């Protein structure tokens, strides 16, 4: 039974130090490279570097060297991934994998879990602003309401429309990771236009960790 | 349930040393004191085992690899050996257990006008980590000037032929050559000899 | 070196799968496969020719030439549904190098057209020195959709940040698209449009200043 397991995940402040462990069971420890791949939430896998154990033997990607380091104790069949000072952009998933011999030379046979490391600068409430329907609406169509909530730490966020009165037409939409590190999504509910300017829209906005809750009025304007 | 030893040894064609062929063998009983009695191997050298030994020990796994080489070629299949076929081809670890056989093939792989069929890895930007096997066929830089898949100064086809010929002398016959693995790994054992 | 390819791919059941990776020698050099679900690691479906890991069924295959990689799988299962890489050894820099991946769907249900919806800054967002262009795309499927952001008529790269598609709970899939952008900009241009392209159809939105 080959297997690389690795430590658990991690919640680090911009700045700080990190080292992951990754061990490996069931193979010839000394005998296979280990490299790290990194893996941003929904992109694509990025090798970062490998080592090969035997011999200590280092290397690195162009985008990655000198931003992280990477290194073996053969003693206890690990490899480690260190970060002397983390970014918000290093928040991500990090697989270790063993590179094949024989016909997988080139390749990464075994992988392990991934390491999740997240980097939380600051505890962020939302800033919720609305998102008007149209100009121009017009009695006997439908118009689309709305509230977007901005520049928040951590998921999730919670919105109901008129205090949970108003199920019908609403829809939430899962949240950007900006490249800041914040999150941001938009909550929108399709209503009868002739409504407007009767029935008031009312959205609810609820940060639990910020201990934030935001009613915002949405109102055509001009 | 004896294991196919026949199969690799015996084997109708063997792969180019770029290209080696990689065998595993476990859930079987082998007699390999049988494989040195029969005498007809030139080279049969072994490495952390003594032969006697092999049918008195059990192993987690054997791997048996399998190329044709040269005659003066097979010493440099051997631990911290250097060369183009140790350094390019096939390497073997510094702390390697097993054992390496070699015997003549020349009535079988060489051929009037030469046999163009066996390989080898001639160019090589960086030598190859133990059991690893490169098969591509990208064009080598030697320069600074960069090739991009067009053939020719500085820039050679990565391998090279050896044309064995029934005519050639002791240094350069084919030889093929297997290499015997074992692998304790804290596994049930399942590679025995009668014991 | 630089490894293409095409960010989704859909296909019926039954049917054959060919994922396209691209670069400049590729055909020489060793290229893997792996197969990655969600929420799982990689896995090695094919290496270098075509050469099976064990416990892959013969229905994955890999080709090549001068200028491309293929990954062949044929009579394609609703399990198969996955992201797949190509990935180059590159033995001239030992680096080992990954494609952009591409998302193979199954088409389990039928196809949907996305519905966009374009949002403007909101007043009090300006008052308040910011401007967010919102895009807003539902109801399609395959979940896999391209969004690009006109300027006027000129693109805009900067200030785009686009959402990965997700599962609603009518099984079909949603996305946002966010762009930034100070209130100067936003009042220095006539309109502002939205592309979405889903499976070769495109649909525009825009908005205006005023
Ligand atoms: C390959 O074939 C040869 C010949 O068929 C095998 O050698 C024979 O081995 C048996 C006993 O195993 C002897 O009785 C014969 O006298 C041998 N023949 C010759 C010509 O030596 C050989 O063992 C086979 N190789 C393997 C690995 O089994």
């Amino acid at each position: 039974e080959v297997q690389l397991v690795q430590s658990g995940a991690e919640v680090k402040k911009p700045g700080e130090s990190l080292k992951i462990s990754c061990k490996g069971s069931g193979y010839t420890f000394t005998r296979h490279w280990i490299g790290w791949v990194r893996q941003m939430p929904g992109k694509g896998l990025e090798w970062m570097g490998v080592i090969y154990p035997g011999d200590s033997d280092t290397r690195y990607s162009p985008s990655f060297q000198g931003q992280v380091t990477v290194s073996a104790d053969k003693s206890i069949s690990t490899a480690y991934l260190q970060w002397s000072s983390l970014k918000a952009s290093d928040t991500a998933m990090y697989f270790c994998a063993r590179g094949g011999i024989a016909v997988a030379s080139g390749a990464f046979d075994i992988w392990g879990q991934g390491t999740m490391v997240t980097v939380f600068n600051q505890i962020k409430p939302p800033s919720v602003f609305p998102l008007a329907p149209s100009s121009k609406s017009t009695s006997g169509g439908t118009a689309a309401l709305g509230c977007l909530v901005k520049d928040y730490f951590p998921e999730p966020v919670t919105v109901s429309w008129n205090s949970g009165a108003l199920t019908s037409g609403v829809h939430t939409f899962p949240a950007v990771l900006q490249s800041s590190g914040l999150y941001s999504l938009s909550s929108v509910v399709t209503v009868p236009s002739s409504s407007l300017g009767t029935q008031t829209y009312i959205c609810n906005v609820n940060h639990k960790p910020s201990n934030t809750k935001v009613d915002k009025r949405v109102e055509p304007k001009s | 349930n004896l294991c196919p030893f026949g199969e690799v040894f015996n084997a109708t064609r063997f792969a180019s040393v770029y290209a080696w062929n990689r065998k595993r063998i476990s859930n079987c009983v082998a007699d390999y004191s049988v494989l040195y009695n029969s005498a007809s191997f030139s080279t049969f050298k072994c490495y952390g085992v003594s032969p006697t030994k092999l049918n008195d020990l059990c192993f987690t796994n054997v791997y048996a690899d399998s190329f044709v080489i040269r005659g003066d070629e097979v010493r440099q299949i051997a631990p911290g050996q250097t060369g183009k076929i140790a350094d390019y081809n096939y390497k073997l670890p510094d702390d390697f257990t097993g054992c390496v056989i070699a015997w003549n093939s020349n009535n079988l792989d060489s051929k009037v006008g030469g046999n163009y069929n066996y390989l080898y890895r001639l160019f090589r930007k960086s030598n190859l980590k133990p059991f690893e096997r490169d098969i591509s066929t990208e064009i080598y830089q030697a320069g600074s000037t960069p090739c991009n898949g067009v053939e020719g100064f500085n820039c050679y086809f990565p391998l090279q032929s050896y044309g064995f010929q029934p005519t050639n002398g002791v240094g350069y016959q084919p030889y093929r050559v297997v290499v015997l693995s074992f692998e304790l790994l804290h596994a049930p054992a399942t590679v025995c000899g009668p014991k | 070196s630089a490894l293409t390819q095409p960010p989704s791919v859909s296909v019926a059941p039954g049917k054959t799968a060919r994922i396209t990776c691209g670069g400049n020698n590729i055909g020489s050099k060793s290229v893997h496969w792996y197969q990655q679900k969600a929420g799982q690691a990689p896995v090695v479906v094919i290496y270098y020719p075509s050469d099976r890991p064990s416990g892959i069924p013969e229905r994955f295959s890999g080709s090549n030439s001068e200028n491309t990689a293929t990954l062949t799988i044929s009579g394609v299962e609703a399990g198969d549904e996955a992201d797949y890489y190509c990935q180059l050894w590159d033995t001239n820099s030992d680096h080992w190098v990954f494609g952009g991946g591409t998302k193979l769907t199954v088409l389990g249900q039928p196809k949907a057209a996305p519905s966009v919806t374009l949002f403007p800054p909101s007043s009090e967002e300006l008052q308040a020195n910011k401007a967010t262009l919102v895009c807003l795309i539902s109801d399609f499927y395959p979940g896999a959709v391209t969004v690009a952001w006109k300027a006027d008529s000129s693109p805009v790269k900067a200030g785009v940040e686009t959402t990965t598609p997700s599962k609603q709970s009518n099984n079909k899939y949603a996305a946002s698209s966010y762009l930034s952008l100070t209130p100067e900009q936003w009042k220095s241009h006539r309109s502002y449009s939205c592309q979405v392209t889903h499976e070769g159809s495109t649909v525009e939105k825009t908005v205006a200043p005023t």
